[PDB]
């Protein structure tokens, strides 16, 4: 009997006696439910209305098998600490999903959940992704092995800087400022997220500039320099027009701004990038308006799943101890996601599944915003060697400019290797690490003067 | 359970899925346009009185859409009796026509009414 | 003198006495600052970060004229009801945009700030787009006036319909359910926003299907008939692929997500669109994700203005009356920004600026989700006849099939009509207006019956 | 010929009244793409002047408006109609839009008449 | 106000918005072509009486522009007779055709005169 | 010279322009355009049929006759320069089309001092 | 209501209580008209003719809204010491211009009003370019400041030179020019204007000689040159 009419979600989406399938994508999400909806009902709506089903019964479910399509709410947990508030895990089927879309993936499963009635709140933890659909996608054009090949560089963390201030320059002046950095010291220097082609500053006059700059330190130090050329842009075409002007220049890197391009644009380009032979550094501007609150949104670390997959060879991760936020154990978290090959479940770090990327090459993650040398020896503990270490205002703020800011930093970073090579402790002894450097460095004493007592310390709102 | 038929089941848009509107209801709606200071105008076709697809297939392109003016828009017309009595006038010249009565918003430029008010034998 | 070291962002962020300029982009922020932090700083951060401004002194400011280029905080305001919450304005000027870049609008407004750590919560609530920027746009390929032209449909709102189940049916069976809804009296029927290229169903098969039904339709009924066929793709490539088939079958529309797509695939396809005479409807899959809490994210309203920029015909604006969430007077406010060509200032609608669009063609918005039958008098109060309301269990869910419930909306609908042309009160007389038509009407009656104490009431959370 | 001699200090005026082009040159360009005999022999028009029109107001109008007035200057009699110098492309009238709505209204006016007619 | 007709209203190009050409007018006009010296043609249609589009439709190519010539053009004719003689002649195997009086100008290779002077019963 | 001509000028077949008389012209000039520009030119009236008291299409039908009867005067040996306001009128006898129109700009002409002269 | 017949121009187009908004494309005419004809009507016809009027009423107007769309004369003053002549002030809305096409602009503003019978001159003053417009085009590809950049020249002005004769040089003979006047210190040398390509010397065969003739003289002197 086709039966027309209004049924509760629970009596055809939950399924607590469902074993999942390693084809499976599965979800964890943070359910709010609005006052009088069971939390049963609240996982199956969510289930149903992101896979197969609607709002009323419909007759032509009878003319396919939707036991082997529909999305499945298959437990649920209460959250200690919240009240009313649950993490409910649903199964999607392999067959849901176009393959190689990011776009696709995310259309189903936050598409249009986030608005029922019957929800006050709703938030994406995470998702499993499973190694049958991980090998539909291309994933970073290179990733760390390669990168580390291409550019020549081993056994420390890298360098960066982000051009200051944001607007405003011209091209000549940003080429001026480029060459400065990174002569003393930097691997790289950047355009700003929102530096793409404007009346203060065209874009190719921009590229053509910073090409200059980059060789004449390139071959003033002896050492492979890059800038991150934003590709960004209003169109596909637009974007693809000046990534192949890049590649005319012979430059190592470009750079896209990922979530305001759009994961499709992302995707052509990163392509293009794999063909190419350009590196690609992901920013990721406006995830925080929405991963910031722990009731509502997308944390990050499915975002940067997103983008191992689509395709990016950085990745901001944050610095947790800089003037944006970010907490350590998280971070950690989600650093590990990106990187490694294989990363099993972790709730004390908030990851809700085990992940594996049958050798998807890692990213390499990206400190930057509100960082300086006493933060160093932190950083370099908490990331490790793989790792982009950037400082824009901490470069070009620095009393005797660009060049004495780069060595700075450049040194301050070596420092803290040595140190940590030798078997001194980073955490414990940071602090005496970075003084010893000051006796012998002249441009690092300078630094460490202007900024002995700045320090970002606030409550943070994304907590697990 | 009923089956929707699907011979001789044409249709004219708006107002068409309802049962034939009467004199007095016919009155109400050029009334309605009238109101609303739109500017009535009637158009009739005696050929294609359903689009179709003969000199041009890409999208956003049918044959059909343009019917015949009948006179000119009445500018300035207030009173519906105006209105109905063309309609007459029209159905007495092309009693083989189908009558459409439009209403023009000369602001946004857009027909803000368009209802068939004739139709002829066998429809 | 270039003094080194870190400042308060007041000190250059701040300016209360400032006048604003016809040619600058306004932001209202609703900020909520750290316990501690002055809102004048707060408001202040957020203007240097979304600008020109770093967290410490740079010099290479002073190789410009940062008075000329820097945003600016000159309004702050307590909001009423909140604790430790205010509206903060902030100008932007013309010079830091890109012409006709949507994704560079929102890479400086919503970048990076939402995240800083001396905030608790950020939304931004509404922008004003001056002219001299909003000419930099293509706008809606087509607009409301061309569309019911190239369609010759007039007086009376669109009616739509999205196909169910969402996933699982094949692409013979789809033109099958297409052919029988069409036929029996609606405009347009739809792919569920999920609905790209799957294992189940290939989109070129289902384009084809889709045809095939879609070209029989209008010949039985004699009004022209449409299919939103889905674009959304993973690369810019696939996107322009769809859309190019599209165009070869002669049909008049596609769609596309553009949240989930992105911003820069969108424009490219909002182009084409103009240049081939597509007419092109806009799903907002993930909006919920970013507008739905009152302290953080982005309200809809914005992400409206920035659609209607990129370009669409048709978007997404809620029911009031579904299954999913809106409030009448917000909703009202921004159909009011999606349709006329000015609309001013008025807070009891969350409209915080007075919008002028220099004739760029106005939006038909789409109610669509969880309504049926009964909500056909009060859809139809609240949007007018400019708008298409859409019912996929709606047509779906009616006990004899597709045809007999596609009759059942669009007797409903005429009724609607109508009876407000005759004078009557669509509030006051709408049950009564409806159960009139059920007399004569078998097939409006089955649906009556069916979803009779069908309502969705819940409190909301988006409220102004 | 007239690129800068107009603006000499030691003239008050300058007019360039006519040219003697030689056959030589003359035979260096294509002229008309196809000419008076040509066109009479693709509308299949002769023994009268043709009769033309250009649509009012100059700006001002829709691309469907457009298409109404030109259909019914067409089916009147006259050969063609015309956009006016500065229709191209408006706000207020597209020109991808106008073209097609034309052709519709073009076609129309020539079944019904029996006549070549073009806009 | 009066409106234009839209049903059997096909036109035949030059003179055929004036009233129905009487004899002697028929014959001025033949004088005119003959005075002019330029050469008389007749041609003749059965079937496809006015253009259309079936083997193509780019631009400038429509069917039903060649006609049927009627024997040779007249070259060195000075008799309108001669000519009004043919149409006769003509009429006679052709009833139920149409038949047009055309006129060349060699020099320019133009035709100068083309006109309906015979239609089927029913036009 | 008394046409403004300095010289003179071949064109090697290079083929003719069709000229196109357009401007403020109505059905009373007829005559005189057919009898200035010959067969081939193109006569446009954009206020001259949009401006005719019925509409557009009455408004091309006016036109249309009107050149047709003079072409037809002419055929036949009348003097279009000095017959034209005759052969006109002779028309909006079987013509209500043109007949409407002569009424409307029957007083309308535009006469004043050239600048550019010989 | 739709009244067939002539009116004068003045009487729609003609509209001195008009305050221009910050969108509208402003210009100023110097009118001289024709003996009789007055300088409201003269000027009316101006702004009638270059923007949605013709000679006589047309019945399409009602169609649309011609208030928002028709340009208008708002302002009327008389030239000093100048024997009937005026300076009339013309508004045109934002709307009738096409984005980014100074082709369109002109063809509005001065396509046909130069040649009115009613008028013995008229000439195009200035025009006020709305800043909403000036954003729909991309200007000069570099400009001042860029330019400057790209060929490392500055606190001077710069210093060309047109290469003579104008017509009649070969390929090689203009090369062999350019080398010694940029080796003697200017910075660029030019094509002279009607030099495109000709039987004496096609372009192809000058710029490869004028590139060589460039570079060497960059060499030489250690400064960027142009040609
Ligand atoms: O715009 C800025 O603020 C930065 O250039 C840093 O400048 P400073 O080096 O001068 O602080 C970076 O884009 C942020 O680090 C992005 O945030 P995240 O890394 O969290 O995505
Ligand atoms: O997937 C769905 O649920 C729908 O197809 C509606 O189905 P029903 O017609 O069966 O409810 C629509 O996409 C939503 O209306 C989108 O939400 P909004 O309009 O808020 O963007
Ligand atoms: O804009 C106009 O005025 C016209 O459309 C005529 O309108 P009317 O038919 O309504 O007068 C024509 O372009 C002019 O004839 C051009 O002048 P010319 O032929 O001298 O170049
Ligand atoms: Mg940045
Ligand atoms: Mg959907
Ligand atoms: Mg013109
Ligand atoms: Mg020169």
């Amino acid at each position: 009997e086709f039966k027309a009419g209004v049924k509760d979600y629970k009596l055809t989406y939950y399924t607590p006696e469902y074993e999942t399938l390693d084809t499976d994508i599965l979800a964890a999400f943070r359910v709010s439910p609005q006052p009088g909806v069971p939390p049963e009902e609240a996982g199956a709506a969510v289930a149903a209305e992101s896979s197969t089903g609607t709002w009323t019964t419909v007759w032509t479910d009878g003319l396919t098998n939707l036991d082997r399509y529909k999305g499945r709410c298959y437990h649920i947990e209460p959250v200690a600490g919240e009240e009313n508030q649950y993490i409910c895990y649903v199964a999607y089927p392999l067959d849901l999903f176009e393959e190689g879309s990011v776009t696709n993936m995310f259309t189903s499963i936050v598409g249009n959940v986030f608005g029922f009635k019957a929800l006050r709140a709703l938030r994406l933890e995470d998702l499993r992704i499973p190694v049958a659909y991980v090998k539909t996608f291309q994933g970073p054009p290179h990733g760390i092995q390669v990168e580390r090949d291409k550019l020549n560089k081993y056994g420390r963390p890298l360098l960066g800087c982000t051009i200051k201030p944001k607007l405003g320059l011209s091209a000549k002046n940003y080429g001026r400022a480029v060459y400065e950095c990174l002569r003393g010291g930097l691997d790289f220097t950047k355009d700003d997220e929102n530096v793409n082609s404007q009346p203060f500053m065209r874009w190719r006059d921009r590229f053509l500039f910073c090409a200059e700059a980059l060789y004449k330190a390139q071959a003033e130090t002896g050492e492979i320099k890059g800038h991150y050329l934003n590709a960004t842009a209003g169109t596909c075409e637009d974007m693809m027009k000046r990534a192949v002007f890049a590649r005319e220049l012979g430059v190592p890197i470009v750079m896209h701004d990922y979530l305001t391009g759009g994961f499709t644009a992302n995707t052509t380009l990163s392509h293009y990038c794999r063909d190419n032979g350009l590196l690609l550094h992901i920013h990721r501007a406006m995830h925080a308006v929405i991963d910031r609150q722990k009731n509502h949104g997308m944390h990050f670390r499915v975002l940067a799943k997103a983008l191992r997959l689509s395709g990016g060879d950085h990745i901001h991760s944050g610095t947790v101890v800089g003037k944006l936020e970010g907490e350590r154990d998280i971070t950690l978290g989600f650093v590990d996601l990106l990187r490694d090959d294989y990363t099993e479940k972790d709730r004390s770090r908030g990851i809700y599944f085990t992940q594996s990327w049958v050798s998807t090459p890692g990213v390499l993650p990206v400190a930057s915003g509100g960082i300086h040398v006493w933060h160093m020896p932190a950083l370099t503990e908490i990331f490790g060697d793989d790792s982009v270490l950037q400082f824009g205002g901490g470069t070009l703020g620095h009393p005797w400019g660009n060049a004495p800011g780069a060595v700075a930093n450049r040194v301050a970073l070596e420092a803290c290797v040595q140190a940590r090579n030798e078997g001194r402790d980073l955490a414990r002894e940071g602090n005496t690490i970075i003084r010893e450097a000051t006796k012998w460095s002249p441009e690092l004493a300078a630094a460490c003067e202007v900024w002995k007592e700045i320090k970002f310390e606030f409550p943070a709102m994304d907590t697990v | 359970m009923k089956v929707w038929p699907t011979q001789n089941m044409k249709r004219y848009e708006t107002l068409s899925y309802l049962p034939p509107l009467t004199t007095d209801q016919l009155a109400r709606q050029v009334d309605y346009l009238l109101n609303n200071k739109w500017v009535p105008c009637l158009e009739f076709e005696t050929d294609h009185g359903f689009v179709y697809r003969e000199h041009h297939n890409s999208p956003g392109y049918y044959d059909g859409r343009y019917w015949t003016m009948w006179k000119l828009p009445m500018f300035g017309c207030t009173d519906p009796a105006q209105v109905l009595n063309e309609l007459e006038e029209c159905k007495k010249e092309y009693p083989n026509a189908f009558i459409r009565i439009i209403g023009f918003d000369s602001n946004r430029q857009v027909q803000c009414v368009s209802f068939i008010a004739y139709k002829p034998a066998g429809y």
